[PDB]
């Protein structure tokens, strides 16, 4: 029940306001400013405000912050929603988010606020479907808003009929100091690229844990997802009733799936790492690390960040295998790798200087972060078992699909 | 890559070495440094802070930083560690009662993980009475032997007449230059 | 070819499964 | 199929040498195609399987039942699912239509001793789905 939808800047101005129920005075966005300004200063600082009886929820964008308004009892979680698919429908429209768009595109932009909600209730949230109705450079409305089927607008055509997937891996791994890992969790994402003609309705098929034991087959290697979160396209109903996922895939790339489940196995990095910092007079980082992965992957582009000291000077490393380089803007040792071979053990021995004078304040301890991503790697052994495209007209569609396997969440706590 | 200004610079002297100077307050350091630097015996007032000189002998700069021995400044030559390449130790033979304070700072400047490629370098000051030991019972009462991995030399300076200066300088070049 | 592995096509049901 | 007929004595061996009673990860071979076998190719495995022999009558176990679905994802790009046989005790049937192998008693279903029985009939006739009519959906 948001009140008015406006957008400030990082100096406070609001680039673009649209009220949406009037209910609060435009004059309130001035406290705003100093309310964030005194929460920030005493650690109070929160995504919702609240100018006395009008609440300021907003989030904080690349650039500026969308603050809404609100007086009533409104649901906090619809306005963070409508204020996501604003963000979503921005970034499909504008390829960047920043100042520079605001005060150039606002001949649409006005136009996209005044459509989305109405007396903050928004309607319509599809930046596809919405592409139809507004644009920068008006006939009716397309049926596909009206109709129930609001992502596949239909009368669609194209050559040929090809759509792309990306089975995409997410290695969430909380590393405790002690060595052991208090977090690990593996969060799947099925991203499909959908390009064909007409409006099919895909019944994607793979060899799930429960469709296994249900079928009767529960003794392969299945995917065990504690979570699986279907998409808008996707039906409840027939995920519920005999776990059938028959949606009709959008055009262009969406989220149809989201599989979510711990893991209980070893990580596919070990990574034995040493502090050998003297009192103000040096600092050893015996880093090593061991590729725990199958050999016959390679993770692409392997980035371990190692936070060296903040005020260290001069280092020297002793590496074996990969770039390792200092960034004092991040203040930490980027292990950077190119190609790291599965089962490859990768030896590091720093060395920089210190200043004989301490620090006036405690900096805490960065955790150890690695950023690697090894494609064609199915850690989760969850393998796409078909994809029913049915089509009205009738086509032989191509499907394809990729499975990537990056580091999520695989932090290590120092010691 | 190419060396040849580097073997240029090489063949008519490019090296200049660094040095260090510390010890007990009335040591005979200032007195010393300005010997070494003008050829003086220049009366000072004790040394609150720290002096900071240069010698130019066999084509090296050995730039010498002096630090006093205060109490209050005696947990300060942590601050001269950095960025350091020699250390000169000068005795105070003629303070019985503070030979084992100077020995007792020597052994606490000797225990820091940083200072390990800096050698020993002792100096025997206030070699002009008769009540001085010679450079084998000083060293003995202190246990420069006993220091693994450190490499110690003992010299006996006399401050009014200059005497041993050059024999310290050669052997102080000897250990820090390896080559012809 | 393409960084994160290659594409590969997909199958349309569970044949084994009728 | 050539590189079927060559893994088939190999295999074959593999299963004899292994009683009837390493590596991590899950690597998948770029561009291999992948899915579930098909009533036509399962077929035609039961013929080339029947054609060259060591399959029928051999003692049934676990790990030879495991090396032969490898092997034929490899040779094939077939998930190793759809060797499925039916619960026992007695006679289990394949739970993909279309294969002609099943399992019959050699004398708790787990220790009746069971041997690979070549059978024309499943092809055509759905016993593994009539006995079970939920597992097939
Ligand atoms: N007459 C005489 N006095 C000496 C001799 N050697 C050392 N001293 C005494 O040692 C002191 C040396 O002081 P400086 O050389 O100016 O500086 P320093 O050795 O660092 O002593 P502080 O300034 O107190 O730290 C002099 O004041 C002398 O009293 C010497 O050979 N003859
Ligand atoms: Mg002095």
């Amino acid at each position: 029940s948001a009140s008015a939808v406006y957008v400030l800047d990082l100096k406070g101005k609001v680039l673009i306001c649209r009220n949406y129920r009037g209910d609060v005075d435009m004059s309130e966005v001035e406290h705003f400013m100093p309310i964030l300004m005194e929460k920030e200063e005493e650690g109070m600082l929160s995504p919702i405000l609240a100018h006395g009886g009008v609440r300021f929820m907003w989030i904080k964008h690349n650039n500026l912050y969308l603050v809404a308004t609100s007086k009533k009892n409104a649901c906090v979680s619809l306005v963070f929603s409508f204020l996501y698919k604003v963000v979503q429908v921005f970034s499909e429209y504008f390829k960047e988010l920043e100042e520079e768009s605001i005060r150039d595109n606002f001949v649409i932009i006005y136009e996209l606020l005044d459509e989305l909600m109405d007396f903050g209730y928004p309607q319509t949230t599809d930046s596809k479907i919405l592409q139809e109705y507004i644009t920068q450079e008006a006939p009716r409305p397309p049926a596909t808003v009206t109709n129930a089927v609001s992502w596949r607008s239909e009368g669609i055509k194209y050559r040929k009929n090809e759509v792309f997937l990306d089975v995409i891996e997410a290695v969430n791994l909380l590393v405790s100091a002690n060595g052991n890992v208090l977090r690990s969790e593996i969060v799947g994402s099925i991203k499909m690229r959908v390009f064909l003609s007409g409006m099919p309705e895909l019944r994607l098929g793979l060899n799930d844990k429960v469709l296994f034991d249900n079928t009767g087959r529960g003794k392969s290697k299945s995917v065990e997802l504690e979570d699986v979160k279907f998409h808008q396209c996707v039906r409840l109903s027939r995920f519920e009733n005999d776990r059938t996922i028959s949606f009709i895939p959008p055009d262009g790339e969406f989220e149809l799936m989201s599989y979510r489940l711990n893991t209980h196995v070893k990580p596919l990095i070990w990574i034995e790492s040493v502090i050998e910092k003297h009192s103000h007079s040096r600092i050893e980082y015996m880093v090593k690390a061991k590729s725990q992965f199958k050999r016959r992957s390679t993770a692409n582009n392997v980035e371990i960040h190692i936070p060296v000291p903040n005020d260290a000077d001069s280092p020297k490393f002793k590496t074996t295998v990969g770039s390792v380089k200092w960034v004092p803007e991040n203040s930490e040792i980027v292990w950077s790798v190119k190609s790291f071979p599965g089962g490859k053990e990768y030896l590091m021995r720093a060395h920089f200087g210190l200043p004989s004078v301490e620090a006036e304040d405690k900096e805490g301890k960065p955790p150890i972060s690695v950023k690697f991503e090894i494609p064609y790697f199915t850690t989760s052994g969850i393998q796409v078992r078909y994809l029913k495209i049915i089509e009205k007209s009738g086509y032989q569609a191509l499907p394809w699909v990729r499975y990537i396997t990056q580091n999520g969440d695989y932090q290590l706590r120092t010691q | 890559g190419n060396i040849f200004a580097n073997l240029f610079k090489g063949l008519f002297g490019k090296k200049e070495m660094r040095i260090l100077m510390v010890g007990l307050d009335a040591a005979g350091k200032t007195t010393i440094l300005y010997k070494l630097k003008l050829g003086e015996i220049v009366t000072t007032i004790p040394t609150i802070g720290f002096n900071v000189e240069t010698v130019e002998y066999k084509n090296i700069s050995f730039t010498v930083w002096d630090v006093g021995g205060q109490d209050k400044i005696r947990p300060l030559w942590r601050h001269y560690f950095q960025n350091t390449q020699g250390l000169i130790f000068v005795v105070d033979s003629n303070d019985r009662e503070r030979v084992n304070e100077a020995r007792e700072e020597l052994m606490r400047m000797l225990a820091e993980d940083e200072l390990r490629d800096a050698v020993l370098l002792v100096f025997a000051n206030k070699q002009d009475l008769p009540n001085a030991m010679n450079a084998a019972e000083i060293t003995d009462k202190l246990g420069l032997h006993s220091l693994r991995h450190r490499n110690w030399y003992i010299q006996a300076t006399c401050a009014t007449s200059g005497d041993g200066l050059y024999e310290g300088l050669d052997w102080l070049s000897n250990q820090l230059r390896n080559q012809k | 070819d393409r960084k994160g592995g290659s594409y590969s096509q997909a199958a349309g049901s569970d044949s084994a499964q009728s | 199929s050539k590189s079927s007929v060559i893994g088939w004595p190999a295999v074959r061996e593999r299963m004899r040498r292994a009683e009837p009673a390493e590596e991590v990860g899950f690597p998948v071979t770029p561009q291999v195609p992948l899915r579930p076998m098909t009533y036509k190719a399962a077929v035609d495995l039961s013929h080339f399987l029947k054609e060259k022999g060591g399959l029928e009558g051999l003692i049934h176990s676990q790990r030879r039942q495991d090396i032969l679905d490898l092997w034929i994802y490899h040779t094939q790009g077939y998930f190793p699912d759809w060797q499925n046989y039916t619960p026992g005790p007695g006679v289990r049937y394949p739970l993909t239509f279309g294969w002609c192998y099943k399992l019959v008693p050699v004398e708790d279903p787990e220790r009746e001793v069971l041997e690979w029985r070549f059978d024309s009939r499943l092809a055509f006739h759905h016993v593994a789905r009539e006995l079970h009519p939920e597992y097939f959906k």
